[PDB]
């Protein structure tokens, strides 16, 4: 799942 | 350690929400005793909290109330706390409350001068916590009390951002209302308004339209308008679209990237819609014969069968019926509108893929499956 | 919404119990029924006051529907939390799921049915062992809680407990007598689900009752699971167990061993290694009836390359990472069995590396292999 502190879903976080 | 013992005690029977047993275990102690038990750092269930800590996430009232009235707790210790999948790391009692929604306790701890706007390690807020899962109650309590609604968090993501993004359109309506800024960007430029647009929360794009929020590109390259036409979110598109301050160019991009995604979305796989808005736009392009608005097409590539995007409406009227042909279309218009930017773009060419190989186009699958890691560098 | 009832709802969520009661004052039985009954939908949940009250964790709320309206416990619901949507939810199981331990004593001082079943037939006790409140399980098991009704897919409370890893309720749920040896609809057991997500404790409260060992739908076993999943902890704490036979022992290792290899988040490339030299070396301990591996015919996939069948081929690949690789591949697929979901994968992210590494005739069969195997 996408890291829940940026919900931008073309940002590349370690999750 | 034998005082140790004593402290677990004392954890478990604020953890569990024994009030009594905790009054008589407190009762008496000396002061030095008192701090050692009420300060003991418990790991547990890959938690690390203190007595209020631990109290005030599981919502026993009762113990919070003892432990601030009568045993002065110290009320801004932190620690660590697991919820459902995630760790918080430096999180208050007050914070923990709020995120689990603990109005009672929320109250309790306020009432007693907590700092209302503290920031864990991701810097989030109280106010964040009870945002995310939109308890539009303890948000206004917040709020009321001195919360500070505009401090962000470790990417700069807001309160209005977080509830935009998590469809809690009334908590997004009260922000606004409250002053909040609507136009702010998060780390990568991304607005309150990309975040709903993605998520197809339409009601909350109306609210953020009412409140003059401003069309942006974010770090992305990417307009609300883009954001949502690439999620295949129809309905957001066509309000985003009614909307005048949009150019002719703008409009046909964002109705051919529509088209191209509804194509090869997983979970959003519609073919009639993929060729209506592909077919709408390029009926755009060739309005007035004298000024057509050419697309600059890109060269082939072999993973998408060198096959070459339309450029007329008879070229894309002759694959109306070519399934694969929409399939690859749709690659080929999404990799052309997205390509530019740094956009993980690869996706629906591993569905693609997939499909293929679920239909034993092993060849075909493999040459999209290299495309796509080729993609991501 | 904006009549009688929607303020209603509208302070029986918010906590404002003094707004409530004003709202409902000097009005008729029937009518204060009616109003309280009602089902609201927003937010993407269709509650009752009660049950948006309880859901909230609104204490006085829940107190005032109940001692003085008198409020049916037995309403149903859509309650909406972060991950799913649950349908026909009382207000005790939301209490129970959200981790409100007022509520629930509340609700089931005054009566509620304490095994209420969700459409996903989930009673309020798996709520609560999801959440991993030990208090909320206690009290609910303490006041006539069925412990052994599992949902629609016969996942018990000890078997979401032990996945979810929360320690201290599978050990209160199996000194409560919970059979240890109930079958998923998967016929997983929760042996199965412990050594899947590397709980070490839980494992050791298993064995200590006694969990007896079976096979699941796809013929894996606790042991083959922590093997496949590289939870080498589970596997080495595992194989001191009695009905462990030489055979299986050897197989978990050499599992372990080769799952090491292309497992992108655990590639521990010296465990390979050592799990394989140590099968091997505990194969070839005895040398009157050494217990030699059935190896399968070459693939092509693999550089046409053979399973190492003595110590002498294992040590000569040793410091050859890629024939390592192309062996974990090979022992997977002997072990594991050719039809197995789980088998395609670490066969497509070695292709991925040799992709990236510009090997790309290498990846091309590997992964024409794993098509072929899917
Ligand atoms: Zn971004
Ligand atoms: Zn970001
Ligand atoms: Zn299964
Ligand atoms: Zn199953």
């Amino acid at each position: 799942t996408r890291t829940p502190n940026c919900n931008c879903k073309y940002c590349s976080h370690p999750v | 350690s034998s005082m140790e013992g004593l402290a677990g005690y004392v954890y478990k029977a604020a953890s569990e929400g024994k009030v009594l047993t905790l009054a008589a275990l407190l009762l008496n102690r000396s002061e030095s005793d008192i701090r050692y038990l009420l300060g003991y750092v418990s790991q547990q269930g890959g938690q690390r909290s203190t007595p209020l800590i631990i109290a005030a996430r599981n919502g026993h009232a009762k113990v919070v109330r003892l432990l601030l009235e009568h045993y002065r707790v110290q009320t801004q210790q932190t620690g660590t706390v697991r919820f459902d999948g995630y760790v918080i790391d430096g999180a208050t009692a007050l914070w923990c409350a709020a995120g689990a929604g603990h109005f009672e306790v929320v109250k309790l701890l306020v009432s007693h001068g907590a700092n209302v706007n503290h920031t864990t390690v991701t810097n989030s807020t109280p106010l964040r916590a009870a945002c995310f899962d939109g308890r539009l109650d303890i948000v206004k309590y917040l709020v009321e009390n001195n919360a500070n609604i505009s401090i962000a968090n470790k990417y700069d993501n807001t309160c209005l951002m977080i509830a935009a993004y998590k469809g809690h359109t009334d908590v997004v309506r009260y922000l606004l209302e409250q002053r909040a800024d609507p136009n702010a960007k998060a780390h990568c430029g991304a607005t309150a308004l990309h975040f709903a647009a993605e998520a197809g929360h339409i009601d909350i794009v109306k609210e953020l339209i009412k409140w003059r929020a401003a069309i942006v590109v974010n770090g992305h390259g990417m307009t609300p308008l883009k954001v949502a036409a690439e999620s295949c979110k129809a309905d957001v598109v066509e309000l985003l679209l009614s909307h005048a301050d949009c150019d002719r160019r703008s409009r046909i991009e964002a109705l051919e990237l529509l088209g191209a995604s509804f194509a090869n979305d997983r979970e959003n796989y519609d073919i009639m819609k993929t060729y209506h808005y592909l077919y709408l736009a390029m009926l755009e392009r060739f309005q007035d014969g004298d000024n057509i608005l050419e697309k600059e097409v890109l060269p082939p590539i072999h993973a998408y069968g060198n096959r070459t995007e339309c450029r007329n409406p008879q070229e894309l009227e002759a694959i109306r019926q070519d399934r694969d042909a929409l399939h690859m279309e749709g690659l080929i218009v999404r990799e052309r509108i997205l390509g530019a930017d740094n956009i993980d773009v690869s996706h629906p060419i591993i569905y693609r893929g997939a499909v293929y190989a679920d239909n034993m186009e092993f060849e075909q699958c493999i040459k999209l499956w290299l495309h796509a890691l080729h993609l991501r560098q």
